[PDB]
This record gives structure tokens, C-alpha cells and sequence, in this order.
């Protein structure tokens, strides 16, 4: 029984929090959706 | 209703998604792409893409706002037995040899995968959760956005 259930409304917090950095990485994607470093 | 909601299995909160124009949309990896309830309903999918790591219910991708690549952006993290919280940062960048990918460096448990993605306008510009761990241990999702066709 896989099933959903409401969690909120979808809205932009204004002065929100901010973290975490830019990282800049090289990447590859195979068929199945899996990512991966290069 | 259009709002973010919790996937659960019973309970374990497996994922998140997003009800828009009477869609649901969810990473493949939350689902399978096996069939879901909503009350007393049934949604059956309707597009997909193991690739993507996406998946529409009842009908095809309705996201179809793009990171503008420069701008900051928030992620809606609805955690397992946590209400949904805004966390902001500006993307860095998946480089592949099909070009640039915004990607965020916010890790969160792995049922928060589907959790929107949002620019200023609160328009969701992608779904949270496929994305690879770096040489400390912690995490950089894309920000995976499917094609409204
Ligand atoms: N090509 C490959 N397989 N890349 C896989 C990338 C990555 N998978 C992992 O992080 C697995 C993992 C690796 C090491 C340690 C832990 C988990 C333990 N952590 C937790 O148990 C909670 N946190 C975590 O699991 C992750 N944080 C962390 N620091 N490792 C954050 C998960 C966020 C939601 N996404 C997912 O669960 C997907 C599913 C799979 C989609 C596949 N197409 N997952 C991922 O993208």
C-alpha cells in the first residue's frame, strides 16, 4: 500500500535561511538514472 | 489538491511529490513507478523516465519553470516526521557532457527525494533527490526538472 498524503502549500519563504555551498562538479548519467563522478 | 505532498508505504515515509493540474510528480526512485492511492482513489502513471529519475501520475509533466542559472533558489523539504521547511542557496553545477545541471548541496534523509525545488515565484523548478555523494560524505542533488511537452 503505497499511498499520499498532503504535506502544505507550495510557497516562497521570504528571509529565509540560506545554506550550503556552489560546488562546481563534473558528472555523468547513465541509463539508469544514476549519477556519478567523474 | 495542488500542494506537495508526503509518499508513504505501510508507515515509512519513502518520498515527496507535487500535485499540480491534476498531476502528481515524484522521482521514479520514490515509486518504481508502481500505482499510488490518494484516499480512497487510485493514481496510475501516465509518463516517465528512468533516465530522468522522474515520474507523472494522471496524466503527462505539467513542471515547466527553469533555474534561470544565476538566481538563488529554495528547496521545500518536507522530511519524514517533519513539517515542510524552506531552505535557500545558490545551486552550484552538475557539468556533463550534455551540458549544466543546477545542483544543490542540502542533504536531507532519503525520503525527502521529490521535494520541490522553487524560484522566487514559488514555481517549482525541480524535484530533490537524485544526485551523488562527495569525498566528505555529504551530498549535491540536481535539480531535476522534466519537459512539459
Ligand atoms: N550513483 C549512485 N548510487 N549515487 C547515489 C547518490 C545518492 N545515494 C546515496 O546518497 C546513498 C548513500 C551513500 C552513503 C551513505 C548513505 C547513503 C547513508 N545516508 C542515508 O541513509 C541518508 N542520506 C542519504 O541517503 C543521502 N545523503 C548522503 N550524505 N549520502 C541523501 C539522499 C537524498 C534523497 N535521495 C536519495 O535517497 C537517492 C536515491 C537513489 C537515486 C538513484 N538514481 N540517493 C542518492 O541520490
Amino acid at each position: 500500500d503505497m499511498y499520499i498524503e498532503r504535506a502544505g502549500d507550495i510557497t516562497w519563504e521570504k528571509d529565509a535561511e540560506v545554506t550550503g555551498n556552489s560546488p562546481r562538479l563534473d558528472v555523468a548519467l547513465d541509463e539508469s538514472g544514476d549519477f556519478s563522478l567523474v | 489538491t495542488d500542494g506537495v505532498y508526503r509518499v508513504m508505504t505501510r508507515s515509512t515515509q519513502v518520498g515527496v511529490g507535487v500535485m499540480q493540474e491534476g498531476v502528481f510528480h515524484t522521482m521514479w526512485h520514490v515509486t518504481k513507478g508502481a500505482a499510488l492511492r490518494s484516499g480512497e482513489g487510485r493514481l496510475d502513471p501516465y509518463w516517465g523516465d528512468v533516465k530522468q529519475d522522474l515520474v507523472s501520475y494522471c496524466g503527462p509533466w505539467k513542471l515547466d519553470a527553469a533555474w534561470d542559472g544565476l538566481s538563488e533558489v529554495q528547496l521545500l523539504a518536507v522530511p519524514p516526521g517533519e513539517r515542510a521547511k524552506n531552505i535557500q542557496t545558490l545551486p552550484g553545477i552538475f557539468k556533463t557532457k550534455d551540458g549544466d545541471i543546477g545542483a544543490v548541496a542540502l542533504d536531507y534523509p532519503a525520503g525527502t527525494s521529490g521535494s520541490p525545488i522553487l524560484d522566487k515565484c514559488g514555481r517549482v523548478i525541480g524535484l530533490y533527490g537524485n544526485g551523488v555523494v562527495i569525498k566528505n560524505g555529504s551530498y549535491v542533488s540536481a535539480i531535476t526538472q522534466g519537459k512539459r511537452e
